[PDB]
């Protein structure tokens, strides 16, 4: 149980911190009426799949 | 003429923010984004703008949202060019020199955050956050735009209005 | 003058599309090819054109056909440049600002899809497909042209006419 719980903590923390990195990298583009730079979009997926 | 255009554009593109029965700031409609100073606490005085999802960026001190369609026509048009000189504002004129926006008069008061700065064409250039009192002048801690990057310029001693 | 040449070029490059006894759209001949809205259904009011094989594209919402040579002399002139400002239309003037086409009047109706939009010199710039009720205005979902590619712009909330 201890090893399993530590493994779950590791995986959740890592995935959450990737999500935070995603939002921080993509945050300035949601404050301008600009393009998403498909080079960034393809590597880094976002909620807007096609719009904006 | 320019003052009249600024006045109607502001009236069609500015809404006050209500908190505890007192105004805390203004929310403006530029292009396709509603902006609000993050440090300003309150709720926008509009039912449609009340329920929108707001995306916050504290390192930029700004909260941005997407306008409902029936209001996208009531938004000012923007620009990314900042030639040296002077520009319009709700309290008169502002001086853009050396990458610094200066209030000649120091007439800003707390709670005026969120009022747009206008171009000589009536286009929006920047949204004020606060002022720093240097001598008799007031440098502007303000949020402006690059080609596609938002930049929050802030002088030393600035106070969040 | 400009309106008159716009109207007569429309007379020479617009054909009615009938279905169940009512009008549905229009097919316009540009360059060396006829182009029709793909979303609308009907038949072209011409025996020569109705027999042509229409290359279909649903992602562009367009249908194309290669014209017979004997209407090549009745061909409008195309362009890829879209300078900021105003353009002609069968119901008045259209405004191109910030990458979007808008109708100042806001009188858009279904069944007018396929009406060309003209340039100042009578060249065609784009083709109306649908409209979104942008309050007192209507924003256009329109198929336009790059240097060698086709593009479609569809504002949120736009519905096909």
């Amino acid at each position: 149980v201890g090893m399993s719980l530590l493994a779950l903590i590791s995986i959740f923390a890592s995935c959450y911190m990737l999500v935070a990195a995603r939002s921080k990298c993509l945050t300035p583009y949601a404050l301008t009426p600009g393009a998403a730079v498909p080079w960034t979009l393809g590597i880094l997926c976002c909620a807007p799949r096609a719009h904006a | 003429k320019r003052e009249r255009m600024c006045m109607k554009i502001e009236n069609d593109c500015i809404f006050e923010v209500k908190h505890e029965g007192k105004v805390t700031g203004y929310a403006c409609l530029v292009g396709d984004k509603v902006m609000k100073p993050a440090h300003v606490k309150g709720v926008i005085d509009n039912a449609d703008l009340a329920k929108l999802a707001f995306k916050k960026s504290s390192k930029y001190d700004l909260e941005c949202a997407q306008i409902p369609v029936h209001m996208r026509s009531d938004a000012s048009k923007y620009t990314h060019e900042k030639p040296e000189g002077h520009y319009n504002w709700h309290h008169g004129a502002v001086q853009y020199s050396g990458g610094r926006f200066t209030i000649p008069t120091g007439a800003g008061k707390p709670g005026d955050s969120g009022r747009p700065i206008f171009d000589n064409k009536g286009r929006v250039v920047a949204i004020v956050l606060g002022g720093a009192n240097e001598g008799s002048r007031t440098a502007l801690s303000v949020v402006t735009w690059n080609k596609d990057m938002v930049t929050r310029v802030t002088p030393e001693g600035s106070e969040e209005w």
